[PDB]
């Protein structure tokens, strides 16, 4: 899904 | 140290070669890289290497030039310079592959009455001008490989004119670094500064520097060593002074794959 | 983990002083630059710095499309007794000279290539015929294989070599390479030879060109107009912007201060004095 | 492709000894040879041959 | 997998993070934009590259 | 319906493993793009096609 | 086929093999549009016997 | 082995350098010593040695002689032999002292209707007869070492007359082994017998030997390879038959001291 | 084997036929597959199979040719080589499908006084050029 | 939803 940073 | 220890006295020992000098100003590790052997993981040739330890990797001294009032200055290329230099020469011609780090030791004492400041500067790829205007990357390989002779900059670029038989040389004007590049920036190389009244040397330590883990020693200069003079030679009231400036090199770490007959390069 | 966008230190605050501890003096001898900041010589009070050096980090200063070459192609008429030229380029960085030059502020670099294709044409005859809208083939020729002889050879058929159909009007062509070199860096400098001239063997069979390595590094760029012959002839240029993407360099060395003169570090007499006149005591 | 830079170096086939042959037998024969790639072996850049051609 | 990351917000609206969003279309890396998120490192090897460490308030020389 | 997968990352940036999203738009497999992940296999079937498995340190006839 | 490796009959270092054959898999060698044909059609004006 | 394997199979490998041989007698270790290195326990001079490892100890084929009907016989001394071997030679003459063993491979291959059978001797100390009834131990260093090329020995005493120019040489008679004891003995020396209806080849593993662990090579030969025929040469019915004897040896472990500048020597 | 078993000694026994050799150089089953019958999931012609299994599944020995100095090459094609062959042809007409494996057995003696090689291929589709 | 590979 959405890796964040 | 309380002890009596000083970053003005050092002793370098390699092989069955000791260095000493009583006026230093600390020693210089290029780009903060000590030599070092080629690790597996970075390997290319599959055979086991060459390494020759304490048989080359030792103090060779070249022959010695002459500082004056006129000298515009020296340069020397590694591994070139040491071609001919006892067991390392014989090992780097046997080879078709060959790296090697180096300890370069700049020598030039004079006494408390002299001025001079020499730059002592270590470039690495250091590719110089030629001395042609109507042919260009002409310079032939004997002409571009003094040995441990080295070559000398000129203050003046001066155009090779005989296009019958051209000299295929290089013309290496000084403030230009031989190279079209300003000298007040060749700083930017790893580099020491021999100021008279500062010290008697210049200590240099190289790491093997190219875009190959290994490569042809014969076909390829890794480093140059250039030294010019940043502020002239001056005593008392001496109209023409002279004082020895004597270079001793050190290879380290060196390697070598590829083994078969030696190489016998045409140099004349 | 310092980023290239965190801000630089804050100035400290520094009062008088009388002391044995001396920054000022230095042997600048040693190879050492002298790690001096404000409060080392004069008193200072204490600024928050906000500022970045995000823009002079490697992958910034190199981010931007640099023209590294203009080709030139044609579509005649068929009845004229010159042949339609197609375009022939040896790729590299050293035709023009900007981006050249800040390249060579190193000595060794990797990166990713992108290369973008603006295509313009014209009509050439004070004519008054037309032609329709022009296909242009972009195909990338790797050292080894057949280089086009003919604008409609076999060569243009393209099995295995990468080509770019490029349609004349709209936006222009992009495509990226992959570091590509046989050498773990690209050399922007490479002080040797790739022969050794041998004492058994002939003078001219050992000699080579200086700072050269392989005679053709990486091939040709060939461009045609795929279109057939208009009565009306019709001339296009085709130029290449390059910009280096995920960068890497090793090895910093002094920017050209004079002219170039050709693909290697000479320099041509009368191009040598880059300095102006300015007296040492005026400001 | 034919290239110093990247020159790869030297095959050459010597006797070390000498072939020997009784009598009653050929005193000339034939040796072939063959070549093939190790486990270790790669090529990249995918490119055209001038090995096959079309003219028109 | 998409890359969700924060923008250095510059100049504000009168209007808190502000994020950005990336997701990468191609197999080979090559064809990846720039990233942008670059490190910075001590310029030491370049300014210091001597073998005894200097102090600046001490003598250069000794 | 997302695919998401590795890049073999080749020349890196100076900024952990990078991905790249796939989805299919089309009923038909004909119309999907390569795939790329591939598999390898041994060239036994090529280069030792013997009945009698070969040991290379023995001698081969026998 | 003889399955030898240089070790086999020379002495050798211990290299960490980096290199793929990620680029002659069947797939990448045929992964190109390669031209099989041209075609030739026209339009010409109403009035042409042709 | 049920797999397949034999003591007339062998392959030998040493550096770059790889033997097969599929007619062998199995090959002999002489003394049961295998080639080490000095220890620490044994050591002498106290300075890091050179041990060039795979640039030396690799395989050197000498010059193939030829075997006859006329034949007597062929000597070798090392490190003599080897001394303008590559790599190996140069360590060697840069050098004051060496040490080093040897694998010595002897190559002679004919057919199923030749005959005659090769005595391959290693011989520690061979110390050969000169060629003078009027002065003794008078050999020169020229005569007593003819390198790669080896001597031959010979079926007559033949006492040199020439008083006033003496020719300095060496007259190795055969059945006295070329040093005055007789050659059905030499059998207590490390020996093969190549036998040409049983084998192509001899292999004898040679350890260092001397009464000092390192010296100068320059000066003094370890080793003597001895090859004379115990049965002539014979062919079908050929008056004049001619087979040739091929000599490949390969220095191991062998270990420098003592670096200077390259000896140069007389040789002529 | 310790007991005497080796690589250049075969014996090979098909139907009614048995080969044997003392100097083989062991022998080679083409892409590592040996040969099998049609398997249900890969099947086609729906009709119950005719197999002969001993009648047909034997060693047939062709026409002996002759290898000279001039001897530039031989070719022959399967199953056509084998049409006239006993049990195997006849039910190779008679029936509109056919599939089949095949033990191959090149067969040349000489004397450790002779010289020569012969290459033996086998080639999926041999489509040779003809001479126009 | 993400088949991840
Ligand atoms: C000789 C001095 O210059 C260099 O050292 C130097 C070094 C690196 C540089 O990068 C060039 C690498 C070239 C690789 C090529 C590979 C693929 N290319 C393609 C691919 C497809 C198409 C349609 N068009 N071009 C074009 C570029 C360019 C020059
Ligand atoms: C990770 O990426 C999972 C979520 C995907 C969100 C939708 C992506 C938008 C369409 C991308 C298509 C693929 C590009 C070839
Ligand atoms: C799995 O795919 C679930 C998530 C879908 C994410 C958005 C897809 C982007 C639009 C695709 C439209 C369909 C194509 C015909």
């Amino acid at each position: 899904g959405s890796s964040s940073t | 140290e309380a002890c009596g220890y000083s970053d003005r006295v050092l002793q370098l020992t390699l092989g069955n070669s000791t260095i000493t000098t009583q006026e230093a100003a600390n020693s210089v590790v290029a780009y903060g890289r000590w030599p070092e052997y080629l690790r597996d993981s970075e390997a290319n040739p599959v055979d086991q290497p060459t390494e020759p330890d304490v048989a080359a990797c030792r103090f060779y001294t070249l022959d010695t030039v002459s500082w004056t009032k006129e000298s515009r200055g020296w340069w020397w290329k590694l591994p070139d310079a040491l071609r001919d230099m006892g067991l390392f020469g014989q090992n780097m011609y046997y080879h078709y592959l060959g790296r090697s780090g180096y300890t370069v030791h700049v020598q030039c004492n004079a006494s408390k009455f002299h001025q001079g400041a020499l730059g002592v500067f270590a470039v690495p790829e250091m590719c110089l001008a030629g001395d042609s205007n109507t042919t260009t990357m002409h310079t032939s390989y004997q002409n571009a490989n003094p040995g441990e002779k080295g070559g000398t900059f000129t203050g003046t670029f001066t155009p090779d004119n005989n296009q019958t038989s051209p000299a295929r040389r290089f013309c290496p004007v000084d403030y230009l670094l031989g190279n079209g590049t300003l000298l007040g920036n060749a700083f930017v190389f790893p580099h020491q500064i021999i100021n008279l009244r500062t010290n008697n040397c210049a200590t240099l330590v190289l790491p093997y520097v190219n875009s190959l883990s290994i490569d042809s020693m014969v076909k390829h200069n890794n480093w140059g060593i250039a030294i010019l003079p940043l502020a002239p030679l001056n005593f008392a009231s001496e109209s023409s002074p002279e004082i020895p400036i004597t270079l001793t090199i050190a290879p380290m770490c060196c390697e070598f794959n590829g083994l078969r007959n030696i190489t016998l390069p045409r140099l004349q | 983990a310092a980023t290239s966008r965190d801000a630089l230190p804050n100035t400290e605050a520094s009062g008088p002083t009388h002391s044995k501890e001396i920054p000022a003096l230095t042997a600048v001898e040693t190879g050492a630059t002298n790690p001096l900041v404000p409060s080392d010589t004069v008193q200072t009070r204490h600024v928050v710095q906000h500022r970045s050096r995000s823009e002079s980090s490697i992958e910034s200063f190199f981010a931007r499309g640099a023209c590294v070459t203009i080709m030139t192609v044609d579509n005649p008429a068929s009845t004229t007794n010159k042949d339609k030229l197609f375009a022939v380029w040896k790729i590299t960085y050293k035709d023009t000279v900007q981006l050249r030059r800040k390249l060579e502020f190193f000595t060794y670099s990797r990166f990713d290539m992108e290369l973008t294709f603006v295509v313009t044409a014209n009509f050439t005859e004070t004519n008054n015929g037309h032609a329709l809208n022009q296909v242009y083939q972009i195909m990338y020729v790797p050292p080894g294989a057949p280089v086009p002889e003919k604008w409609d050879d076999y060569t243009w058929q393209t099995s295995s070599n990468p080509s770019i159909f490029y349609t004349y009007g709209t936006a222009p062509a992009r495509i990226s390479v992959p570091y590509v070199g046989i050498s773990n860096a690209y050399s922007h400098f490479y002080d040797g030879f790739s022969k050794v001239p041998l004492k058994d063997q002939s003078a001219a069979l050992g000699d080579s060109l200086y700072g050269a390595a392989s005679l053709n590094d990486f091939g040709i760029l060939a461009v045609r107009v795929v279109n057939d012959h208009n009565p009306t002839k019709v001339t296009s240029k085709i130029r290449v912007y390059l910009k280096p993407k995920h960068i890497r360099v090793w090895c910093p060395r002094p920017p050209r201060a004079v002219a170039y003169y050709g693909p290697g570090v000479d320099y041509k007499d009368g191009t040598l004095t880059p300095l102006s006149t300015k007296d040492l005591t005026t400001y | 492709i034919d290239d110093s830079f990247t020159e790869g170096g030297y095959i050459s086939v010597f006797y070390q000894t000498r072939i020997v042959v009784p009598l009653s037998t050929p005193r000339e024969m034939d040796i072939l040879g063959f070549v093939s790639a190790c486990n270790d072996f790669s090529v990249r850049l995918l490119r055209d041959t001038t090995h096959i051609e079309q003219k028109a | 997998g998409a890359q969700v990351s924060s923008q250095k917000v510059g100049a504000h609206e009168n209007s808190s993070t502000i994020n950005y969003t990336t997701i990468n279309y191609y197999r080979d890396s090559a064809s990846n934009a720039a990233s942008k998120q670059d490190f910075s490192q001590d310029p030491s090897k370049f300014t210091e590259p001597i073998k005894d460490v200097l102090i600046k308030t001490a003598p250069m020389l000794n």
